[PDB]
């Protein structure tokens, strides 16, 4: 595909913008279904029959979310009648507001999508743009922080934990394991904003550059743990080591900034006297770093994979932040634990 | 916390540049260490010989992460100070709220072994 | 109301300043013909 | 409220008499004669049609799907007779707020006649054959959509009766003139015939008849008018027969004369040929009243 | 009779029932043209011509004439009868009975609701709305408009550059 | 000419309704700006009054007069 | 408050006919189509009672973004007819 | 009264069904286009309504710019359509 | 916002701001008290100051308070039914 | 509330039908200062409760400017009346030529005054009658906001954070 794949990319990129830079409440109605016109090219791309059936449970899951969101946005004018995104200022409209928007993320109760959504996407181009997708709706809940009820968001980002740290234990498939960290991050994402709306914006900054790093150091082929077993011997060695880093850094561990959401995450909820919430998030998070636990598995160890076919031509990708974006990744503990003001 | 007196358009406020900046600081340096660090590794990911010896375009990866981080810390530097001025602002307009306790030899209880 | 609660005084408004149009959705609940008749700028149009 | 009953009996006259006249004229385009033998220039024939095809005449279901085949009729005869509604024929009935808008979109209603009698037979090759005639009818309604647009762009409101003010000594067809020829190709769009062809078959068509008639007074509105004089509502009624009639004689001569245009070069004709002369034509009638000063 | 929007409002959800069943894509193609129809009317009573013919040019003009085509590609030839299918007749029989039940204690004005909001008597207060303007007015005399709104305008272009490229790239 | 007078007569010659959608369109955009006669368009769109006339308070002001004819205000008199 | 018990109560309706199936892809489009009418009403009443005219542009912007999603949705719809028989939630490969 | 008009035209249809029939006693995915791009033009259509409506009141510099904008972005979407559209 | 619009104009967003032509809102003189009431941060985290002129504002989009109102008296006028009744029109 | 009294609103009004009226645009030229001062009143006090005084000084004078037609030139006034009522909605076109009849009797008196341009916004200078600025609708000044803290801020604890 020419200039019409990028000129395609570049209104996803203009389609958040308008929900980035907004003010009027049918403005990020626009902006939300400007994407769901752009990302569904990119999830066929290759004529598959995986691709029209992910793309159909896609569209179906995310047609439902942006009217239930048009709905919170009506009762907006039959309550107050202004059209300012600040508050919702309504008991009800506030939950088809949370809901609606939990539907388009990978929070706990509209999740089954995730997985089967992830699996088919044809190419490791297309998976990036689930991940970058998750700024959109998280723009908007960072806007209307107040006047949202307590009950019905901390009990989706705590079941979201949950559900994402046994949903990967079941998985072989690369995708998967990366569909169900996606539903595992949002839990810690949604549990700041009332707790401070600011960190959920650097949760971001750490969570789209890690899930980033993971899919260009994909590049070469890989869709199952077999299929990425296949690359310590026959392969470089040098790139196990590097996604080691990042496999590492997705779970809780001090050494890598991975770890720099949830030193504030935790930090941040036990200011305002809630201490039973952030060891419930702590302990599910180990089942998070379980799935890496055995996906380091594949790349320490010889595990016999040899392969008669041995490649003697070197790997040409296209490796655009492939290089500068993992140095950030693994190491920024020690860097910048002060770009929580710089950032929020 | 949250921003009040404070809109977006050129990350620095510019009408508060008063603060020094950061010269030669040891978190220059390490986010200079990356920049080189992360051009040890581009020669790995891409196969190219010897990652201290090799292809010089690591200046270009050097002088990135020093730009980008000058301003960020500049931000930091910003931010920081904001933050405490409206803090000790706080308790210089309203008194009441933050109470003072002085001068106190209180009888505690004494622990046995 | 006579032997009700309401006084039928000071209106709804707490305001009791500003008193907008008042009987726009009210204008006499007394008959009907006559309230169906204002009401149709848009219905029938003669 | 008579008026209503007088513009259905009438109209539904005026589509029987059609049938003569669409034999009589193309009969003399073609040397041969009219109807004679009927009567005394064979004006008996159109109330023998309605006695042979509705009474005796009886329909042998292909399979009778509960709801449709008789529910498309009613899509078909009644959409065809509430468009003679907002007519500005002197003082229409029941004037409304935006008349254009009524006129354009029970037009575009009227596409479902042929949709449901398309699914009213259970052969596969009967729908296929009737999708086909639905998109010549979709295809033309955007092209009827933007002439309606530009044309109301140079002068008068949504309203009819504002239609006739603009015309007080000066047609639209003069400074509409590519417009002229555009409107009038694209009036050819329910099942005319002209470009291109597909309960009971008889009051099928007298719905299609009825539109044909109906595109003839529009065109006599919208392109003609000469005057309107509120003293004499006689003089305009008479003036405005004649004007409407000769049109309606060029919609039984472009069926006379002309071919069928191949379907798929029908849809060449649209999209390639008419589309990017009447998106030209509506940029420069955006252009027309900014230029020179004229927007009522 | 003294009601004008009430009455319609019943046939509106009375569509709807069709929907909440699943009586074929046909019999459910035909509650577009019954609750969109209707729908027009909701719309129009309370003023803006305008926007009330808005479902007829493009709901009823264009969106189910191009779903009427998709019924004919796939799932097509004939319908089944609603009566004879199981559960169909099951969700619109309970789909009525949360309708028609609640209009009898709407009867005497007031209604006790899953909401705050109360029914009300929805004959004087129906219009709401008393002389207001004049000339050009009832809200909808200048409806749309390019001035002020330009930033509007550009973006609706954008998405609708997006469907034609788009779909083309599909199939 | 290279293509101003190569590429303009195979156009007439080859589909010649292709030239009417770039000429007039064209023109559409270009003679809005050169002609000097878009200025008495925008005079009178000003100066009819749609909502009613408001009165002001005056306490020393000009080019303001009573409702009766008087030389006060704008009141357009372009070409009668 | 009286209209508004029918219109709301219409949305809900609907919202329980998408998520309930009975094997018909078709059926669910069509009420996705159902659900933007219902937006329509609803936001066109709040309008045109609080005599907003700037706001009156807003739902023909909806009614554009309504069409956009009903139509690409259903160009999909068109694709699963292509590679299998016949369209059905039960035809699936997914896991 | 409209509804007396409407009502009127569909009962005297219906009446014509009675007696139509009560009084005698004895596939193809290139289609598809068409309607998609039908209905993505009517909303450019639709969005181009009040072009003899709006432009009475308002100014004509600022709408002008907007307006032929509409139908630019109109025919760049036939542009993208010419090269390689199908048989039919 | 989370990324402001500085030197730039794009909002007509909030109820009775710059009109079409001058047409009017409904609850024009209501915002005019509300607006002026909540233009500073003092009753945007608490709104509590604003109360009183959020009420009445409230009161004239709904009109839920005239409605239980003009019930009662309707609700009086079917219980003077063979009783004491009169009507003057 | 407190509304106006049974006996606030003037006798003898709507005598003239409607149509009538708007025959002639001569009552904006002649009898325009007492519409103007309500006109004024209006704009100022937004109340229909308080300007009441000024609208029966506008009923008062709508009657002696129509009894003036009514002594002088009735013939030519109700054929031109007569003409306005036959035509459509037209209301000006197919009538200009006993627009002709009118306003030649009509200049015999000094009633005679058509404005050939319009209104254009008349400013009242005359008027006094009440202040215009004493609170219309607002009752509460509202709180003070939040005090804008001067001076430029400087480095003090540098972090308050964990660590450094």
């Amino acid at each position: 595909n020419p200039i019409i794949f990028i000129i395609i990319l570049l209104t996803i990129m203009l389609g958040t913008i308008i929900v980035m830079i907004s003010s009027h409440w049918l403005l990020v109605w626009i902006g939300f279904e400007m994407n769901m016109l752009a990302i569904i090219p990119i999830m066929m791309k290759n004529h598959n029959p995986r691709a029209t059936e992910a793309s159909t449970k896609y569209f179906l899951t995310q047609s439902t979310a942006s009217m239930l969101l048009m709905m919170a946005v009506i009762i907006n004018l039959m309550f107050s009648g202004q059209w300012t995104v600040m508050k919702l200022f309504n008991p009800m409209a506030s939950m088809l507001m949370t809901m609606a928007l939990a539907m388009k993320l990978g929070m706990a109760p509209f999740h089954f999508w995730v997985p089967e959504v992830t699996q088919g996407i044809p190419l490791s181009s297309g998976l990036i743009l689930l991940t970058w997708q998750k700024l959109a709706p998280m723009s908007v809940l960072y806007q209307i922080f107040p006047s949202i009820n307590l009950n019905l968001i901390l009990t989706l980002s705590v079941l979201s934990i949950l559900i994402g740290g046994w949903g990967g234990l079941n998985q072989t498939q690369l995708r998967k394991i990366m569909a169900y960290s996606s539903i595992a991050h949002m839990g810690w994402m949604t549990a700041v904003l009332p707790y401070n709306p600011t960190m959920t914006l650097l949760n971001l900054i750490i969570y789209i550059i890690m899930t980033s790093t993971m899919f260009t150091m994909f590049m070469a082929n890989s869709t199952t743990t077999t299929l990425s077993l296949s690359h310590t011997w026959n392969k470089t060695p040098i790139m196990t080591v590097l996604i080691l880093a990042t496999l590492l850094s997705m779970g809780g561990l001090p050494p890598l900034s991975g770890f720099m959401p949830k030193w504030m995450i935790i930090q941040e909820m036990t200011k305002n006297n809630s201490i039973i919430l952030p060891t419930f998030m702590a302990i599910t998070a180990l089942l998070n770093l379980y799935f890496y636990m055995r996906l380091t598995y594949s790349t320490t160890l010889t595990m016999f994979p040899s392969t008669n076919n041995m490649k003697m031509k070197w790997q040409f990708p296209l490796m655009k932040k492939m290089t500068f974006l993992p140095t950030m990744v693994v190491l920024s503990t020690m860097m910048l634990p002060l770009t929580p003001m710089l950032s929020v | 916390g949250r921003q009040g007196r404070a809109t977006f358009q050129f990350l620095p406020d510019e009408a508060r540049s008063l603060p020094p900046p950061k010269l030669t600081d040891p978190r220059l340096a390490f986010v200079g260490f990356l920049g080189y660090c992360s051009g040890l590794i581009d020669n790995a990911i891409r196969r190219r010989p010897v990652l201290l010896a090799g292809l010089h375009r690591q200046l270009l990866y050097i002088t990135s992460f020093v730009f980008v981080g000058y301003y960020l810390l500049k931000r930091q530097d910003y931010m920081y100070a904001v933050r405490d001025h409206d803090m000790f602002s706080y308790i210089k307009s309203h008194x009441x709220x933050x109470x003072x306790x002085x001068x106190x030899x209180x009888x505690x209880x004494x622990x046995x072994x | 109301v006579m032997k009700x609660x309401x006084x039928x005084x000071x209106x709804x408004x707490x305001x009791x300043x500003x008193x907008x149009x008042x009987x726009x959705x009210x204008x006499x609940x007394x008959x009907x013909x006559x309230x169906x008749x204002x009401x149709x700028x848009x219905x029938x149009x003669x | 409220m008579i008026n209503i009953l007088m513009l259905i009996i009438p109209i539904l006259l005026a589509v029987a008499f059609l049938t003569l006249v669409e034999r009589k004229v193309l009969g003399y385009m073609q040397l041969r004669k009219g109807p004679n033998v009927v009567g005394p220039y064979g004006l008996l024939q159109p109330i023998a049609d309605a006695i042979k095809l509705f009474i005796k005449e009886p329909l042998r279901p292909a399979t009778s799907s509960a709801s449709m085949f008789i529910l498309a009729p009613i899509m078909a005869l009644g959409l065809a007779l509430t468009m003679w509604i907002p007519l500005p024929m002197p003082y229409p009935l029941i004037n409304m707020n935006l008349g254009v808008l009524f006129m354009l979109a029970m037009s575009s209603l009227a596409v479902y006649s042929i949709l449901w009698s398309g699914w009213a037979s259970n052969s596969k090759y009967a729908l296929i054959g009737a999708l086909r005639a639905v998109a010549q009818t979709i295809s033309y309604e955007v092209t009827l959509a933007i002439i309606l647009l530009s044309v109301l762009l140079m002068s008068g409101s949504f309203t009819l009766s504002t239609l006739i003010t603009t015309q007080e000594q000066m047609w639209l067809i003069l400074p509409a003139w590519p417009l002229a020829m555009m409107w009038f190709i694209s009036t050819l769009a329910e099942t005319n015939r002209a470009p291109f062809d597909l309960g009971p078959f008889a009051l099928f068509f007298m719905a299609e008849y009825a539109n044909i008639i109906m595109m003839n007074i529009f065109t006599a509105i919208l392109f003609l008018g000469t005057s309107h004089n509120p003293h004499m509502p006689e003089l305009y009624t008479i003036n405005f027969t004649i004007k409407s009639l000769l049109l309606t004689m060029s919609f039984l001569w472009i069926r006379a004369s002309y071919p069928r245009f191949r379907y798929d070069q029908l849809m060449h004709l649209l999209w390639k040929n008419f589309l990017p002369l009447t998106l030209a034509l509506c940029m420069w009638h955006v252009s027309l009243p900014i230029l020179t000063s004229g927007i009522p | 009779m003294l009601y004008i929007v009430f009455i319609l409002s019943v046939i509106f959800v009375m569509g709807f029932v069709g929907f909440s069943s699943k009586p074929s894509p046909i019999y459910g193609g035909l509650g577009l043209i019954v609750s969109g129809g209707v729908g027009c009317g909701i719309v129009l009573n309370f003023g803006g011509s305008f926007l009330g013919l808005m479902v007829f040019l493009i709901y009823l003009g264009g969106m189910m004439v191009v779903f009427g085509y998709t019924t004919a590609m796939a799932t097509e030839q004939y319908p089944e009868i609603w009566l004879s299918n199981k559960a169909v007749l099951g969700a619109f029989v309970t789909g009525l009975l949360m309708e028609f039940f609640m209009v009898y204690y709407v009867l005497k004005d007031k209604e006790v609701e899953v909401v705050f909001e109360f029914n009300g008597l929805g004959d004087w207060v129906i219009y709401d709305t008393g002389d207001s303007g004049f000339f050009s007015e009832e809200a909808m005399g200048i409806a749309a408009l390019y001035s002020y709104g330009t930033w509007l305008v550009i973006v609706t272009g954008w998405s609708l550059l997006i469907g034609v490229v788009v779909i083309m790239e599909i199939t | 000419a290279e293509r101003v007078a190569a590429f303009l007569k195979n156009v007439w010659a080859k589909e010649p309704v292709l030239v009417a959608s770039f000429a007039i369109a064209g023109l559409a955009v270009i003679l809005p700006t050169l002609s000097p006669y878009t200025k008495y368009s925008l005079m009178i769109n000003x100066x009819x009054x749609x909502x009613x006339x408001x009165x002001x308070x005056x306490x020393x002001x000009x080019x303001x007069x009573x409702x009766x004819x008087x030389x006060x205000x704008x009141x357009x008199x372009x070409x009668x | 408050s009286m209209v508004y018990m029918n219109i709301m109560m219409a949305f809900t309706v609907s919202l329980v006919g998408l998520l309930m199936y009975r094997s018909h892809l078709m059926s669910s489009l069509l009420c996705l189509e159902g659900m933007m009418l219902s937006l329509f009403v609803m936001a066109a009443l709040t309008i045109l009672n609080s005599h907003f005219t700037l706001a009156s542009m807003m739902p023909i912007i909806l009614l554009v973004f309504a069409a956009c999603e009903a139509a690409l949705g259903l160009s999909l719809l068109v694709m699963v007819s292509n590679t299998y028989g016949t369209d059905y939630v039960q035809n699936l490969n997914l896991l | 009264n409209l509804m007396l008009a409407l009502l009127t035209n569909f009962t005297l249809a219906t009446l014509l069904v009675i007696i139509a029939f009560w009084l005698p006693q004895l596939f193809s995915m290139k289609f598809f286009l068409v309607a998609i791009t039908f209905l993505l033009f009517d909303l450019e259509i639709a969005l181009l309504l009040p072009l003899p409506w709006a432009s009475q009141t308002a100014n004509l510099n600022t709408m002008l710019t907007m307006a032929l904008f509409l139908i630019i972005l109109l025919a760049v979407s036939l542009a993208y359509e010419w090269t390689q559209k199908g048989l039919e | 916002q989370k990324r402001l619009g500085v030197d730039l104009d794009r909002w007509m967003t909030i109820q009775s701001a710059e009109q079409p032509h001058g047409i009017p809102s409904r609850c024009h003189a209501f915002e005019k008290e509300w607006i002026e009431c909540a233009h500073g941060i003092g009753s945007i985290r608490a709104e509590k100051e604003c109360k009183i002129e959020f009420e009445d504002f409230r009161e004239c989009l709904l009109r839920q308070k005239t409605m239980k109102r003009l019930h009662a008296i309707r609700r009086q006028r079917e219980k003077l039914i063979k009783e004491g009744k009169y009507t003057p029109p | 509330e407190l509304p106006s009294l049974e006996d606030l609103k003037v006798q003898e009004v709507k005598v003239s039908s409607s149509v009538l009226k708007a025959a002639a645009h001569h009552y904006g030229a002649q009898c325009d200062k007492p519409n103007k001062e309500f006109m004024l009143c209006r704009w100022e006090e937004k109340d229909p409760r308080r300007c009441l005084e000024e609208g029966k000084l506008v009923n008062q004078c709508a009657l002696e400017f129509f009894r003036q037609i009514k002594r002088h030139c009735a013939e030519p006034f109700t054929e031109y009346w007569t003409c306005i009522d036959y035509s459509g909605l037209q209301l000006f076109r197919r009538c200009r030529k006993q627009q002709a009849q009118f306003d030649e009797c009509v200049l015999d008196k000094l009633g005679w005054v058509r404005p050939d341009l319009g209104d254009l916004s008349k400013v009242t200078k005359v008027k006094t009658d009440r202040p215009l600025p004493e609170n219309p609708y607002h009752s509460r000044a509202r709180p003070e906001p939040n005090p804008e803290v001067e001076g430029d801020l400087k480095p003090a604890r540098h972090g308050s954070r964990l660590f450094f």
